[PDB]
């Protein structure tokens, strides 16, 4: 385990959960933290100054223990270990770069992007808007079997370059759902409202278990078939915004080592299918990352010049649980301009 | 005699035990939202 980059990330997700919720306390929240840590880093290859620090800082790295480099080979040695081939699970995470013909590239930049994060360099002619956007929608769509169609909405015909990253993850339980136990029951928006929906259950089963009392939660660890599982979390009624303030990595770590094995009579799952799309652009200037789209913007590590700034960074995300597994994916785009 | 029932709002933390990466992280506020 690289403890530096998994302890930087977690505290990335929880801090970009907490500004995405306050943004829209009342939405589904679904995103991939390490998608847009590692677009992020990627953007940060090509930062300078207070740009480059901005980004890494906002990435939540000590840059008093640790350099620019150790993280750029930290994230290629993410993107090595995500992509190993697997019999069991199928996960997959790719980048890209996709840049008008006549911008002139740095050497050291292309191949650093290529040799760190695994990205190709895709000549993108974005004059014709509609075409470059369904070049990097069908990019994505490739990448995610289908399922982040997309990502790009709108594209300046005047974007000089955008970086891409997705993610695909499809997973079996260890112990499926019989969609022969699965009911239409209700979900509880509230004390007073709910929704009727197809849950699922499971009966006597042995999984690792924890009642935060002083959280007013449960937490159970379910088990995907390979090296991947998924902590859920359930506040007690009226209690999500007392966890969620809560929420960060220590509590987590606490968490996993509270984890005890408990036979549990009956375990009922909704069966859901849930997306969400960002405009990052307001979370990620409250987690401090502000010059890289101003006029005072540095991406002088790209071109040579301080002649390129960030529009826009986007992403998206979609999350189905079913009696059989798990199929999530995401996508997150920096969009670059001119400057 | 134990039973958990997700039958209200709760999070979801879709984590690599190689890695520690948090692949996805949600809330499930309305598995029927818009
Ligand atoms: C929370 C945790 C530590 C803090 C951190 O930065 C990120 C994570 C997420 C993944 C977590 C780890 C850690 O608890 C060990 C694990 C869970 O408890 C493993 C076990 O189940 C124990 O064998 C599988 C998944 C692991």
């Amino acid at each position: 385990v690289d403890r530096g980059l998994a302890s930087a990330n977690v505290d990335f997700a929880f801090s970009l959960y907490k500004q995405l919720v306050l943004k829209a306390p009342d939405k589904n929240v679904i995103f991939s933290p390490v998608s847009i840590s590692t677009a992020l880093a990627f953007l940060s290859l090509g930062a300078h100054n207070t740009t480059l620090t901005e980004i890494l800082k906002g990435l939540k790295f000590n840059l008093t223990e640790t350099s620019e480099a150790e993280i750029h080979q930290s994230f290629q040695h993410l993107l090595r270990t995500l992509n190993q081939s697997s019999d069991e699970l199928q996960l997959s995470m790719g980048n890209a770069m996709f840049v008008k013909e006549q911008l002139s590239l740095l050497d050291r930049f292309t191949e650093d992007a290529k040799r760190l994060y695994g990205s190709e360099a895709f000549a993108t002619d974005f004059q014709d808007s509609a075409a470059a956007k369904k070049l990097i929608n069908d990019y994505v769509k490739n990448g995610t079997r289908g399922k982040i169609t997309d990502l790009i909405k709108d594209l300046d015909s005047q974007t000089m370059m955008v970086l891409v990253n997705y993610i695909f993850f499809k997973a079996k339980w260890e112990m499926p759902f019989d969609p022969q136990d699965t009911h239409q029951s209700r979900f509880y928006l509230s004390k007073k409202k709910w929704v009727m929906v197809p849950m699922m259950s499971l009966h006597h089963l042995t999984i690792p278990y924890f009642r935060d009392e002083e959280l007013s939660c449960t937490v159970v660890q379910l088990n995907y078939t390979g090296n991947a599982s998924v902590f859920f979390i359930l506040p007690d009624q009226d209690k999500m915004e007392e966890v969620e303030a809560m929420l960060s990595r220590e509590t987590l770590a606490r968490w996993g080592d509270s984890l005890e094995f408990r036979e549990i009579g009956e375990l009922y799952l909704p069966k859901f299918s849930i997306s969400r799309d960002y405009n990052l652009n307001d979370i990620l200037l409250q987690l401090g990352i502000e010059e890289a789209f101003t006029s005072k913007a540095d991406l002088s590590g790209i071109t040579g010049a301080r002649n390129l700034a960030v529009s826009q960074v986007v992403h998206k995300a979609v999350l189905d649980v079913f009696e059989e597994g798990t199929e999530a994916s995401a996508a997150t785009a920096v969009k670059i301009t001119l400057l | 005699r134990t039973i958990v029932r997700f039958n209200r709002p709760f999070l979801m933390i879709i984590v690599d035990h190689f890695t520690w990466s948090i692949f996805f992280m949600s809330k499930v506020t309305n598995p029927k939202q818009a």
